Protein backbone atom coordinates (compact mmCIF):
# COMPACT_ATOMS: atom_id res chain seq x y z
CA UNK A 1 0.00 0.00 0.00
CA UNK A 2 1.32 3.46 -1.47
CA UNK A 3 -0.48 5.09 0.65
CA UNK A 4 0.40 4.26 4.12
CA UNK A 5 2.00 7.47 4.97
CA UNK A 6 -0.18 9.34 3.34
CA UNK A 7 -3.51 7.84 4.86
CA UNK A 8 -1.53 8.00 8.89
CA UNK A 9 -3.30 11.24 9.51
CA UNK A 10 -7.04 9.95 9.08
CA UNK A 11 -6.06 6.71 11.79
CA UNK A 12 -8.14 9.00 14.10
CA UNK A 13 -8.51 6.19 16.68
CA UNK A 14 -4.03 6.05 16.29
CA UNK A 15 -3.46 10.12 16.15
CA UNK A 16 -6.68 11.26 17.90
CA UNK A 17 -6.79 8.55 20.02
CA UNK A 18 -9.74 10.01 22.03
CA UNK A 19 -13.67 11.11 21.64
CA UNK A 20 -14.56 13.85 19.26
CA UNK A 21 -17.78 15.16 19.78
CA UNK A 22 -17.09 14.97 23.28
CA UNK A 23 -13.77 14.60 24.14
CA UNK A 24 -13.43 13.48 28.00
CA UNK A 25 -10.67 10.15 27.34
CA UNK A 26 -8.35 10.67 30.21
CA UNK A 27 -8.81 11.08 34.41
CA UNK A 28 -7.33 13.61 36.63
CA UNK A 29 -7.13 14.01 40.05
CA UNK A 30 -7.53 17.48 42.41
CA UNK A 31 -7.10 16.88 45.81
CA UNK A 32 -8.47 13.41 46.77
CA UNK A 33 -11.01 13.61 43.81
CA UNK A 34 -10.90 12.00 40.00
CA UNK A 35 -12.16 14.37 37.29
CA UNK A 36 -12.63 13.67 33.45
CA UNK A 37 -11.04 16.29 31.06
CA UNK A 38 -10.24 16.21 27.75
CA UNK A 39 -7.13 14.13 26.11
CA UNK A 40 -7.45 14.28 22.34
CA UNK A 41 -4.37 14.93 20.55
CA UNK A 42 -5.19 16.42 17.36
CA UNK A 43 -6.99 19.48 17.11
CA UNK A 44 -10.77 20.01 16.31
CA UNK A 45 -11.71 22.71 13.92
CA UNK A 46 -14.84 23.85 14.29
CA UNK A 47 -15.65 23.01 17.42
CA UNK A 48 -17.64 25.01 20.13
CA UNK A 49 -20.19 24.68 22.72
CA UNK A 50 -24.14 25.30 22.18
CA UNK A 51 -25.35 27.08 25.22
CA UNK A 52 -29.44 26.82 24.87
CA UNK A 53 -24.61 33.87 26.75
CA UNK A 54 -21.96 32.25 24.51
CA UNK A 55 -19.69 29.64 26.00
CA UNK A 56 -16.59 31.71 25.65
CA UNK A 57 -17.47 34.05 28.09
CA UNK A 58 -15.64 34.31 31.54
CA UNK A 59 -16.70 31.70 34.01
CA UNK A 60 -19.60 33.52 36.56
CA UNK A 61 -18.39 34.78 39.81
CA UNK A 62 -24.61 36.00 38.70
CA UNK A 63 -25.39 32.69 37.59
CA UNK A 64 -25.15 32.54 34.06
CA UNK A 65 -21.41 32.58 32.56
CA UNK A 66 -19.72 31.07 30.45
CA UNK A 67 -17.39 28.34 30.11
CA UNK A 68 -14.22 30.35 30.07
CA UNK A 69 -11.57 31.13 32.76
CA UNK A 70 -12.24 34.13 35.29
CA UNK A 71 -10.48 37.13 34.65
CA UNK A 72 -6.77 37.27 35.93
CA UNK A 73 -4.08 38.96 36.89
CA UNK A 74 -1.98 39.29 34.86
CA UNK A 75 -4.67 38.14 32.80
CA UNK A 76 -3.54 34.93 31.04
CA UNK A 77 -7.30 34.37 29.52
CA UNK A 78 -8.27 35.54 26.71
CA UNK A 79 -4.94 36.19 25.31
CA UNK A 80 -3.93 36.89 21.83
CA UNK A 81 -0.74 34.91 20.33
CA UNK A 82 1.36 37.53 20.43
CA UNK A 83 0.63 38.07 24.54
CA UNK A 84 1.33 34.11 24.31
CA UNK A 85 4.69 34.49 22.67
CA UNK A 86 6.12 37.40 24.86
CA UNK A 87 4.66 35.61 28.06
CA UNK A 88 7.05 32.60 27.57
CA UNK A 89 9.50 34.90 25.77
CA UNK A 90 12.54 33.01 28.15
CA UNK A 91 11.11 29.57 27.76
CA UNK A 92 12.85 28.17 24.20
CA UNK A 93 10.69 25.53 24.69
CA UNK A 94 7.32 27.18 24.37
CA UNK A 95 7.81 30.59 22.66
CA UNK A 96 8.22 29.45 19.24
CA UNK A 97 5.20 27.08 19.34
CA UNK A 98 2.70 26.96 16.74
CA UNK A 99 -0.37 28.71 18.07
CA UNK A 100 -2.71 25.78 18.26
CA UNK A 101 -0.15 23.73 20.49
CA UNK A 102 1.13 26.99 22.28
CA UNK A 103 -2.53 27.38 23.18
CA UNK A 104 -2.78 24.11 24.33
CA UNK A 105 0.53 24.43 26.43
CA UNK A 106 -0.60 27.64 27.77
CA UNK A 107 -3.85 26.23 29.18
CA UNK A 108 -2.05 23.36 30.69
CA UNK A 109 0.20 25.85 32.38
CA UNK A 110 -2.72 26.28 35.08
CA UNK A 111 -2.54 24.23 38.26
CA UNK A 112 -5.52 24.25 40.37
CA UNK A 113 -3.74 22.43 43.26
CA UNK A 114 -2.34 25.31 44.91
CA UNK A 115 -0.38 23.42 47.30
CA UNK A 116 -0.05 20.07 44.93
CA UNK A 117 1.54 19.04 41.46
CA UNK A 118 -2.05 17.64 39.88
CA UNK A 119 -2.50 16.24 37.18
CA UNK A 120 -5.34 18.37 35.87
CA UNK A 121 -4.86 20.68 32.63
CA UNK A 122 -8.03 22.79 31.61
CA UNK A 123 -8.93 22.55 27.72
CA UNK A 124 -8.69 25.86 25.15
CA UNK A 125 -10.29 27.13 22.34
CA UNK A 126 -7.95 29.08 20.12
CA UNK A 127 -10.10 31.38 17.73
CA UNK A 128 -8.79 32.54 14.29
CA UNK A 129 -10.52 35.16 13.96
CA UNK A 130 -9.56 37.51 17.02
CA UNK A 131 -6.06 35.33 17.66
CA UNK A 132 -6.82 34.47 20.88
CA UNK A 133 -6.49 31.45 23.12
CA UNK A 134 -9.17 30.66 25.59
CA UNK A 135 -9.10 28.69 28.26
CA UNK A 136 -12.00 27.07 29.33
CA UNK A 137 -12.44 26.17 33.27
CA UNK A 138 -15.54 23.93 32.21
CA UNK A 139 -14.16 20.98 30.63
CA UNK A 140 -17.72 19.85 30.18
CA UNK A 141 -18.78 19.59 26.76
CA UNK A 142 -22.51 18.28 26.84
CA UNK A 143 -25.39 18.21 29.60
CA UNK A 144 -29.20 17.42 28.04
CA UNK A 145 -27.90 24.56 32.29
CA UNK A 146 -28.31 22.63 29.34
CA UNK A 147 -25.72 22.59 26.26
CA UNK A 148 -24.00 20.67 23.60
CA UNK A 149 -21.24 20.43 21.11
CA UNK A 150 -21.40 21.17 17.50
CA UNK A 151 -20.02 22.60 14.64
CA UNK A 152 -21.51 26.03 13.36
CA UNK A 153 -21.45 29.25 11.23
CA UNK A 154 -20.34 30.58 14.35
CA UNK A 155 -18.21 28.28 15.26
CA UNK A 156 -16.14 27.67 12.41
CA UNK A 157 -13.16 29.69 13.56
CA UNK A 158 -12.95 27.90 16.80
CA UNK A 159 -10.82 25.38 17.58
CA UNK A 160 -11.64 23.07 20.52
CA UNK A 161 -8.17 21.97 22.08
CA UNK A 162 -7.35 19.61 24.79
CA UNK A 163 -3.97 18.98 27.04
CA UNK A 164 -2.85 16.44 24.82
CA UNK A 165 -2.33 18.22 21.53
CA UNK A 166 0.84 17.27 20.10
CA UNK A 167 2.88 20.17 18.82
CA UNK A 168 3.22 18.06 14.92
CA UNK A 169 -0.31 18.13 14.59
CA UNK A 170 -0.12 20.12 11.45
CA UNK A 171 1.86 17.03 9.83
CA UNK A 172 -0.53 14.25 11.77
CA UNK A 173 -3.47 15.33 11.88
CA UNK A 174 -6.67 16.51 9.76
CA UNK A 175 -7.69 19.62 8.64
CA UNK A 176 -8.15 20.04 5.36
CA UNK A 177 -10.81 18.63 3.17
CA UNK A 178 -9.84 16.48 0.60
CA UNK A 179 -11.67 17.88 -2.74
CA UNK A 180 -11.84 15.30 -5.68
CA UNK A 181 -10.94 12.57 -3.65
CA UNK A 182 -12.87 9.32 -2.01
CA UNK A 183 -12.46 7.99 1.15
CA UNK A 184 -11.72 4.04 0.25
CA UNK A 185 -9.95 0.53 1.74
CA UNK A 186 -6.80 -0.82 -0.01
CA UNK A 187 -7.24 -4.18 -1.70
CA UNK A 188 -5.23 -6.67 -3.52
CA UNK A 189 -3.22 -3.30 -5.24
CA UNK A 190 -6.63 -1.40 -5.88
CA UNK A 191 -8.25 1.15 -3.88
CA UNK A 192 -11.91 0.05 -3.11
CA UNK A 193 -15.08 2.04 -2.11
CA UNK A 194 -16.22 1.54 1.46
CA UNK A 195 -18.51 -1.28 1.27
CA UNK A 196 -20.91 -0.23 4.09
CA UNK A 197 -21.71 3.87 4.37
CA UNK A 198 -24.45 5.38 5.87
CA UNK A 199 -26.30 7.78 3.85
CA UNK A 200 -26.97 11.77 5.14
CA UNK A 201 -28.63 13.74 2.97
CA UNK A 202 -26.77 17.15 3.25
CA UNK A 203 -26.93 20.41 1.09
CA UNK A 204 -22.86 21.54 1.56
CA UNK A 205 -19.35 19.70 2.69
CA UNK A 206 -20.32 22.10 5.96
CA UNK A 207 -23.71 19.99 6.87
CA UNK A 208 -21.80 16.87 5.92
CA UNK A 209 -18.98 17.91 7.99
CA UNK A 210 -21.36 18.84 10.94
CA UNK A 211 -23.09 15.71 10.73
CA UNK A 212 -20.13 13.10 10.94
CA UNK A 213 -19.06 15.37 14.24
CA UNK A 214 -22.52 14.94 15.39
CA UNK A 215 -21.92 11.25 14.62
CA UNK A 216 -18.28 10.95 15.83
CA UNK A 217 -16.41 9.33 18.45
CA UNK A 218 -17.92 10.15 21.87
CA UNK A 219 -16.87 9.41 25.31
CA UNK A 220 -20.12 10.25 26.79
CA UNK A 221 -23.44 8.55 25.62
CA UNK A 222 -26.93 10.98 24.21
CA UNK A 223 -13.25 4.21 31.76
CA UNK A 224 -16.43 2.21 30.38
CA UNK A 225 -17.63 5.75 28.59
CA UNK A 226 -14.30 6.57 26.25
CA UNK A 227 -14.43 5.26 22.74
CA UNK A 228 -10.68 6.33 22.26
CA UNK A 229 -11.42 7.65 18.84
CA UNK A 230 -13.30 4.61 18.10
CA UNK A 231 -16.92 5.83 15.81
CA UNK A 232 -18.03 7.35 12.80
CA UNK A 233 -15.15 9.46 12.14
CA UNK A 234 -15.38 9.88 8.66
CA UNK A 235 -17.43 10.86 5.55
CA UNK A 236 -17.18 11.02 1.77
CA UNK A 237 -19.55 13.75 0.58
CA UNK A 238 -20.61 13.72 -3.08
CA UNK A 239 -21.56 17.20 -3.88
CA UNK A 240 -23.65 16.86 -6.59
CA UNK A 241 -25.73 13.78 -5.31
CA UNK A 242 -25.48 15.82 -2.15
CA UNK A 243 -24.86 12.49 0.03
CA UNK A 244 -22.82 12.78 2.68
CA UNK A 245 -22.10 8.95 3.19
CA UNK A 246 -20.28 8.19 7.01
CA UNK A 247 -18.36 5.05 7.93
CA UNK A 248 -16.82 4.54 11.13
CA UNK A 249 -13.60 1.98 9.74
CA UNK A 250 -10.46 4.05 9.06
CA UNK A 251 -9.87 4.63 5.28
CA UNK A 252 -6.21 3.40 3.80
CA UNK A 253 -6.62 5.20 0.20
CA UNK A 254 -7.96 7.57 -1.75
CA UNK A 255 -10.03 7.53 -5.04
CA UNK A 256 -9.92 10.03 -7.73
CA UNK A 257 -13.60 11.20 -8.18
CA UNK A 258 -14.21 14.95 -8.85
CA UNK A 259 -17.67 14.25 -7.27
CA UNK A 260 -16.56 13.48 -4.08
CA UNK A 261 -15.01 15.93 -0.87
CA UNK A 262 -13.44 13.49 1.84
CA UNK A 263 -13.89 15.16 5.07
CA UNK A 264 -13.76 14.14 8.93
CA UNK A 265 -14.74 15.16 12.23
CA UNK A 266 -11.33 16.70 13.29
CA UNK A 267 -11.55 18.29 9.51
CA UNK A 268 -12.03 22.16 9.14
CA UNK A 269 -15.79 22.39 7.46
CA UNK A 270 -14.88 24.59 4.63
CA UNK A 271 -11.18 24.54 3.98
CA UNK A 272 -10.36 22.11 1.06
CA UNK A 273 -7.23 20.87 -0.39
CA UNK B 1 -6.25 31.07 42.14
CA UNK B 2 -3.65 29.36 40.12
CA UNK B 3 -0.15 28.12 40.16
CA UNK B 4 1.95 27.89 36.94
CA UNK B 5 3.68 24.64 36.39
CA UNK B 6 6.82 26.01 33.86
CA UNK B 7 9.47 28.01 35.19
CA UNK B 8 9.23 30.04 37.00
CA UNK B 9 6.09 29.60 39.02
CA UNK B 10 3.61 32.11 40.01
CA UNK B 11 0.19 32.73 41.92
CA UNK B 12 -2.29 33.71 39.20
CA UNK B 13 -5.58 34.65 41.22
Amino acid sequence: NPWTEYMAKYDIEEVHGSGIRVDLGEDAEVAGTQYRLPSGKCPVFGKGIIIETTFLKPVATLKDGGFAFPPTNPLISPMTLNGMRDFYKNNEYVKNLDELTLCSRHAGNMNPDNDKNSNYKYPAVYDYNDKKCHILYIAAQENNFCFRPAKDKLFENYTYLSKNVVDNWEEVCPRKNLENAKFGLWVDGNCEDIPHVNEFSANDLFECNKLVFELSASDQPKDRYKSHGKGYNWGNYNRETQKCEIFNVKPTCLINNSSYIATTALSHPIEVE
Amino acid sequence: CWTTRMSPPQQIC
